[PDB]
């Protein structure tokens, strides 16, 4: 089943994880008044690579899905697993989590790949 | 115990704005003629304008704060000068003009002048003595026979859009880049504000002719079911109110005079296209509109106003108040020429509760400052012969009166003149957002050590 | 700074017509509403209308409509106002005022009258 | 042995897999009439990142080589392994496969990393 | 402890490996006289993706750290492990190694991912 | 060092008449021409 | 005291104060600006 770009938005997040290969595939989309069109398409690769930068500095860099060793503070939208993925859309959800996003991100980039990746060489030197 | 988990390409978007880009399709691109109106560098339209619907999405739409209008507002003005700059500058045309009331047999109480003036040629030394016929609105006298001079001479440097470039509105599809998109609000009865029930995303708008016009909208989109009433705030009389028809209305606009274009050499490479003497009958511009569908239109409209205002009340139409001629009258380009028409008898009515057509007088003005920007004017060269253009009326702009008498009668007249309202006609259903493909939500998952 | 400067006091016969100007300076002229208010001696304020300098958009009130001709010269930055069919009841002191918040793009207001 | 950029083109594909680090290394290459040179070098990163996008949405994202769980339809250039890598150049080959490329790509981006990567979290939640 | 961007520069390299998530996080930073600002921010993604290209063609592509199967020639700054990471700053160090960098890089892009990654398919075909 | 790298077993069909590099060179010389003349002296008054 | 090379007299030498110094600059004449019309759209602001 292919619902296209942004099809599962209003759908619950658990149902929205099936379109990740869609929304990430068209995300990059492959004189006067000619300047109008040119500056528009530049902002895509900045928005794309910024995620790639964030995805890279975190423990992911792999596309469409990821996990982390950072726990979920119950102070961040305390809810059951079904109250989140099954009961909430990505619109309703990211509304709640926009609070702690960078607080979350700080541990992903630092407590993980600044730490867990330093653990590599110390284990990989011997 | 929950953790954090990153998901790339999630259906999370946020509202933002950026620069859009045009689509003129390919058919009006072939109009060419050395940059006909807009289309020059314009990107082609999608052959299959894919429209994808999104479900369970409640999105709040605002057409009045929509940013896509201000862009369209500025581009048309810049693109305007982009034609005039390679075109012929008429700044030397500011000159003392010896003119006469045009030749006719009395029965007046003119407006056209036989204007003899001393001009210059391509050879810088020798000069020129020429005559041309001008409408009264482009000149003004100065105080033997009366002498006249152009109206812009004391204001703004005048140019002339070269006859190659046309003014013809060409449908334009505004498009968005990657990481963004455009949303179309399709629900039939929609007032433009609040939430939009029917939300569908597209990468380009429909065909939008950037019609440069006032008091009336032509060739645009039609509404559905009841004629829709859209206003940002209706309690404020000052804020303009826009309407959208479910039924298009026919109009035949003509310049019946058969014009001659005198091309006179101001060069090298410069030259000026003047107006020659009319050939035969002296008539004046006008446009016809059916009175029958008109009367029924006002009946179908007045039934829609009685949902928002009163169940049974009185509704009166009256002609405009005052302002520039570009407001008080109806401006638009008919094929090469900009017509300004008297709208009075359309609005001569009083309505309460429960075979022929009409005609309107019109005037043509060549020198045009439109969008009021001073320091730069423009001259529209005359078009040879009888001009005819047929237009289909898809929209309206109106204003309200004032306290007057308590719960008695409301009066309505023409309005607008800010072309941002012209672009709101096709942009009411549109708005822009931006994607946040990264998201963090808890689950039992955790990465490795 | 900004300034609103009007014409001089006039003495006329009844039934005639009278024009009054206002000349603004020190700001963006084409983008700022101009109110007009007459005050009869000892009376309160009587609002006679307004003119948007942008293309000349005007709106008057009910009781003053048809005797009031209000224009502006955007070149020379001079607002105008006219009253005809002069009656002894039309003798008053006439003001011009600007609304608080203006611009060349978006708009609002109603309430504001600052420069008088 | 270093034959430079695009050296193995006319050579058979099996012989052309040794230059992948060459053709991918220089692929990014690290007023009027000045506009002439500027717009040219922009198209490289779009062509580069589009592959990175395709390589990313598929099961690869790793450079120079990759495989997939998508089978080869015999309707796609039915040939023996030696009739392909040993007997055909990348020019002669990609000529044949330009047919089903996106048909192939659709399963790489969707049947694989939209599917196999969803299998991760379901296995990684416990 | 967060010392900010480029905090550990003068510090020894062993102490400078803790900031890698900092210097790599802000490395992408997420008419006339308007041209002045626009051409400046373009050079970041070229400098960023060139490293991503180098990091990609080598055996890394993973951010902030990496190793290789290429040995260290004693002709490259012959020093003990403590004479390098503990006794030398990245400024003093990269001063010495700017000599053989590309000589090193040549084996990372070719002797490794042109070679070791070809070993994959030959082992992964069966 | 205008590096020239040869490719082997490559049969490529060449057309100089449909080659697009010409039209570019055709236009640049004309634009660059005016780019000189625009700051230069306009002789339009010389018509006498 | 900052200079690129002080042995060369030709090279300029730059100084920086620790104490700012006050100065009051005035044009005491009361000027008139005559705006004369050279247009359309052009005009020249003269001295009265
Ligand atoms: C080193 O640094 C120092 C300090 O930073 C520099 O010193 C500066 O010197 C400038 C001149 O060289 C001088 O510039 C003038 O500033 C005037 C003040 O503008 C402010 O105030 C006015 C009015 O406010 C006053 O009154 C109110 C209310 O009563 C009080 O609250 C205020 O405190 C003031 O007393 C405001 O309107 C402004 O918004 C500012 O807030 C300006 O008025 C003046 O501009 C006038 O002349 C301009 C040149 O022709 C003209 O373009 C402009 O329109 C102004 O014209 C006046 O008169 C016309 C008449 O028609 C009228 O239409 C206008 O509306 C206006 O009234 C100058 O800009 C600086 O003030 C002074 N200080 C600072 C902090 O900058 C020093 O120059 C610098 N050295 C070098 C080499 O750079
Ligand atoms: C006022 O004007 C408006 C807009 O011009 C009229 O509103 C409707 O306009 C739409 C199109 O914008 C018409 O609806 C559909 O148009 C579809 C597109 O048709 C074009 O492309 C087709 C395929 O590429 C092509 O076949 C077609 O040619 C047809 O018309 C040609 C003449 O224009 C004719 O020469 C050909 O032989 C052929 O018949 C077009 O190029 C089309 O595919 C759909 O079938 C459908 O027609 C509406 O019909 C227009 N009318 C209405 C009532 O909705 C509006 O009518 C005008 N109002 C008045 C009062 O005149
Ligand atoms: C010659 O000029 C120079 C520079 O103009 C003077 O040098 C010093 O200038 C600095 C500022 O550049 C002053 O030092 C600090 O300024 C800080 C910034 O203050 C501004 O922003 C504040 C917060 O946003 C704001 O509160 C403050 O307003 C204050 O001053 C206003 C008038 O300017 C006044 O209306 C307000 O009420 C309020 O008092 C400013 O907008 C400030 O935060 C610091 O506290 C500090 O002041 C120095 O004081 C300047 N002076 C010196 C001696 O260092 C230099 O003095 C001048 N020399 C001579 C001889 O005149
Ligand atoms: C963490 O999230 C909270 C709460 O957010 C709440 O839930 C969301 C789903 C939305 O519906 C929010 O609208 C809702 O508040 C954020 O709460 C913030 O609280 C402060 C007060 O402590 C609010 O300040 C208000 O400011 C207005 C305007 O001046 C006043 O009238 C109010 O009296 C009050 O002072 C603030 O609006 C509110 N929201 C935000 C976005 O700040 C909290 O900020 C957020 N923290 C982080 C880091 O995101
Ligand atoms: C899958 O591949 C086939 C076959 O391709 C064949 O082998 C290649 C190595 C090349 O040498 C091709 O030139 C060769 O055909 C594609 O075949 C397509 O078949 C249709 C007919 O079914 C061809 O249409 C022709 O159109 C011309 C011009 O009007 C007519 O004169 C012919 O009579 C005939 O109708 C078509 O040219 C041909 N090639 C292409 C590129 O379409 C097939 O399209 C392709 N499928 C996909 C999805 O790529
Ligand atoms: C490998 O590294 C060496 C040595 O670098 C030395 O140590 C560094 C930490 C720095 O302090 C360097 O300044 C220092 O030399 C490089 O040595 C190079 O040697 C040649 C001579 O064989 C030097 O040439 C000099 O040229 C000057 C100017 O003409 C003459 O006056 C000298 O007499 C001498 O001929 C050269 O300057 C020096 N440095 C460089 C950067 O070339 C060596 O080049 C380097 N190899 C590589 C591949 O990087
Ligand atoms: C053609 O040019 C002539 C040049 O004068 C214009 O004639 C003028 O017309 C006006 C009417 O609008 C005359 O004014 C009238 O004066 C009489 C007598 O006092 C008065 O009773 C009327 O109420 C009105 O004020 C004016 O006198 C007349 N000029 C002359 C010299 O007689 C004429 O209007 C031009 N035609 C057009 C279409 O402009
Ligand atoms: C749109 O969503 C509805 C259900 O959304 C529910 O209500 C929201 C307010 C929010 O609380 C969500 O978490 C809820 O799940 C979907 O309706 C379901 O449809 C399926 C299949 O048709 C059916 O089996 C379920 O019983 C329905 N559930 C409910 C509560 O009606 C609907 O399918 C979604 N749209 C699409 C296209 O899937
Ligand atoms: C260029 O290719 C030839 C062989 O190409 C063959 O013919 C083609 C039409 C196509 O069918 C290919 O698949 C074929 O392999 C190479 O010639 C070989 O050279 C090696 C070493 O010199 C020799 O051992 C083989 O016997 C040769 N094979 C044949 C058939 O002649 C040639 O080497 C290639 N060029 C380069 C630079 O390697
Ligand atoms: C800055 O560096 C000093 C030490 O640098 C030493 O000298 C250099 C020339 C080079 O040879 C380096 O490799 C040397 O390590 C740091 O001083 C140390 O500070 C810690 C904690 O304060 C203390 O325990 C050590 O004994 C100090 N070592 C010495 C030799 O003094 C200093 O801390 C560095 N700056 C910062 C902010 O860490
Ligand atoms: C436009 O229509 C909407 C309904 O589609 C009106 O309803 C408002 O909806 C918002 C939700 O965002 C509520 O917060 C308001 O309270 C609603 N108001 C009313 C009166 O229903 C909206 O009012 C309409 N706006 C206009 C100007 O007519
Ligand atoms: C406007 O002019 C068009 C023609 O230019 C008129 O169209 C005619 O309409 C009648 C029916 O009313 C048809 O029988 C004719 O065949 C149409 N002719 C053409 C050429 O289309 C239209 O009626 C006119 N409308 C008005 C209000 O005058
Ligand atoms: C959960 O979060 C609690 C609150 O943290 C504070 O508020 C947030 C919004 C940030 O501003 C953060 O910097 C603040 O410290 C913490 O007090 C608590 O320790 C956290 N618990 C866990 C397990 O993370
Ligand atoms: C092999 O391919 C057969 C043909 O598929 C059809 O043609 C190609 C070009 C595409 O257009 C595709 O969408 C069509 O369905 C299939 O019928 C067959 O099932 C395929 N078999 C396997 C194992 O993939
Ligand atoms: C160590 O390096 C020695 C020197 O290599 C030569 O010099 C460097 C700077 C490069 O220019 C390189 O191309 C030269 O060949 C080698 O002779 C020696 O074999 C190397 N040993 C190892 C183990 O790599």
């Amino acid at each position: 089943v292919f619902l296209g770009f942004l099809g599962a938005a209003g759908s619950t997040m658990g149902a929205a994880s099936m379109t990740l290969t869609v929304q990430a595939r068209n995300l990059l989309s492959g004189t006067v008044w000619g300047i109008k069109q040119l500056q528009a398409r530049v902002l895509a690769v900045e928005r794309y690579l910024r995620d790639q930068q964030l995805l890279g500095i975190w423990g992911c860099s792999g596309k469409l899905i990821c996990c982390t060793n950072v726990p979920w503070n119950s102070s961040w939208s305390n809810r059951n697993l079904s109250e989140i993925w099954d009961n909430m859309t990505w619109l309703q959800w990211d509304k709640e989590i926009s609070n702690y996003t960078q607080i979350i991100y700080g541990l992903l980039e630092e407590s993980q790949n600044q730490q867990e990746k330093n653990e590599q060489d110390l284990l990989a030197l011997d | 115990n929950l953790w954090v988990t990153v998901y790339y390409g999630v259906p999370v978007w946020k509202d933002a704005e950026t620069t859009l880009f045009c689509a003129s399709d390919a058919k009006a691109y072939e109009t060419e003629k050395h940059n006909v109106w807009a289309t020059h560098a314009c990107v082609p339209t999608d052959p299959n304008p894919q429209e994808i619907h999104l479900e369970n999405v409640t999105e709040e739409f605002n057409m009045w704060k929509n940013n896509m209008v201000e862009q369209m507002h500025t581009d048309i003005i810049s693109l305007w000068d982009q034609s005039l700059k390679p075109c012929v500058k008429l700044t030397p045309l500011c000159v003392t003009l010896q003119c006469t009331n045009v030749t006719n047999n009395i029965t007046d109480d003119g407006e056209l002048k036989n204007c003899s003036f001393n001009m210059t040629t391509e050879l810088r030394d020798k000069k020129q003595k020429v005559y041309s016929l001008f409408y009264r609105l482009d000149v003004v006298q100065i105080n033997s026979n009366k002498e006249y001079r152009l109206i812009n001479c004391n204001t703004s440097a005048i140019t002339q859009a070269c006859p190659k470039v046309s003014f013809e509105p060409i449908p334009i599809h505004y498009c968005a880049p990657a990481g963004f998109a455009i949303l179309k609000c399709k629900d039939k009865k929609f007032n433009g504000t609040g939430p939009c029930p029917s939300v569908s995303t597209v990468q380009c708008t429909h065909g939008i002719k950037p019609v440069v016009s006032t008091q009336l909208l032509l060739n645009g989109s039609l509404a559905e079911e009841e004629v829709m009433i859209r206003s940002e705030n209706i309690t404020n009389n000052a804020k303009n109110i826009l309407v959208q028809f479910n039924t298009p209305v026919q109009i035949n606009c003509t310049r019946p005079n058969n014009n001659t274009r005198k091309s006179i050499r101001i060069g090298p490479g410069q030259a000026f296209y003047a107006t020659g003497d009319i050939i035969g009958d002296i008539r004046q511009a006008h446009c016809n509109v059916s009175k029958a569908t008109w009367n029924e239109t006002l009946g179908k409209v007045v039934k829609q106003l009685r949902k928002h205002f009163g169940n049974n009340t009185i509704i009166r139409f009256a002609n405009s108040s005052g302002g520039d001629l570009e407001v008080t009258t109806h401006s638009f380009n008919c094929g090469g020429e900009f017509f300004y028409c008297n709208t009075s008898g359309l609005f001569n009515s009083t309505w309460i509760s429960n075979n022929d057509s009409i005609t309107l007088p019109c005037r043509i003005k060549q020198i045009i400052n439109m969008w009021q920007r001073i320091g730069q004017a423009m001259y529209a060269p005359p078009i040879q012969g009888v001009i005819r253009c047929v237009s289909n009326i898809t929209g309206l702009i109106l204003t309200r009166d004032g306290g007057s008498t308590n719960s008695t009668t409301e009066t309505f007249r023409p309005g607008g003149g800010d072309m941002r309202d012209n672009w709101r006609s096709e942009l009411y259903k549109y708005k822009v957002v931006k994607i946040e493909p990264l998201g963090v939500a808890p689950t039992r998952c955790k990465r490795r050590v | 700074e900004v300034q609103l400067v009007e014409s001089g006091a006039q003495v006329k016969k009844p039934g005639a017509s009278v024009t009054v100007s206002c000349t603004a300076s020190g700001y963006k002229f084409t983008g700022y509403h101009m109110h007009w208010v007459r005050q009869a001696p000892g009376r309160g304020l009587e609002w006679m209308g307004w003119i948007n300098p942008f293309r000349g958009a005007v709106k008057y009130p009910q009781n003053f409509r048809g005797r009031v001709s209000m224009t502006r010269d955007t070149s020379m930055e001079i607002f105008y106002m006219e009253l005809s069919r002069l009656t002894s009841d039309d003798t008053a002191v006439y003001y011009c005022a600007r609304e608080m918040f203006d611009s060349s793009a978006d708009w609002s207001p109603w309430r504001g009258m600052v420069a008088w």
